[PDB]
């Protein structure tokens, strides 16, 4: 849910959309995430490993 | 996550895309207001083929009857 559970009821999203609306948070737009999205989760899972 | 109207991927500048069902509208983060997809609240950039999820959808020019 995001954030959004931080305010009221948790707001069930899609994961891919939680993180384009994050990098929109950084001013970094949702195209680069949803071009970028196999490398991002490769990059993420290599740094939790 | 985007709408691909001719070959091209459409995500919306602010807010999220949501669909009643059957037609796909354009609303704010914190409140539901659906509102028809245009040009104007959606920006192009990308191929359609990269992003993952993608509809096909419709977008409305607000030009091209005018
Ligand atoms: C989703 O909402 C749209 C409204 O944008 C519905 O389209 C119809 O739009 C006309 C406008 O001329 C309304 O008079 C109709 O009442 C709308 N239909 C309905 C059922 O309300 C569209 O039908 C909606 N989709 C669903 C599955 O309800
Ligand atoms: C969305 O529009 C695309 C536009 O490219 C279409 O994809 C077609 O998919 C079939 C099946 O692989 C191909 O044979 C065609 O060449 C593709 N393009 C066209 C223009 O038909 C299709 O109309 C839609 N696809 C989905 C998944 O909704």
């Amino acid at each position: 849910s995001g954030w959004t559970f931080g305010a009221g009821p948790a707001l069930q999203i899609p994961f891919p959309m939680q993180m384009a609306y994050r990098f929109n948070g950084i001013g970094v737009t949702q195209n680069v995430l949803y071009e970028n999205q196999k490398l991002i989760a490769n990059q993420f899972n290599s740094a939790i490993g | 996550p985007a709408i691909c109207h001719d070959g091209k991927a459409h995500f919306p500048r602010e807010g999220v895309f949501v669909s009643n069902g059957t037609h796909w509208f354009v609303t704010q983060r914190n409140f539901y207001e659906p509102q028809i997809i245009t040009t104007d609240n959606t920006f192009v950039s990308g191929n359609c083929d990269v992003v993952i999820g993608i509809v096909n959808n419709t977008v409305y020019d607000p030009l091209q009857p005018e």
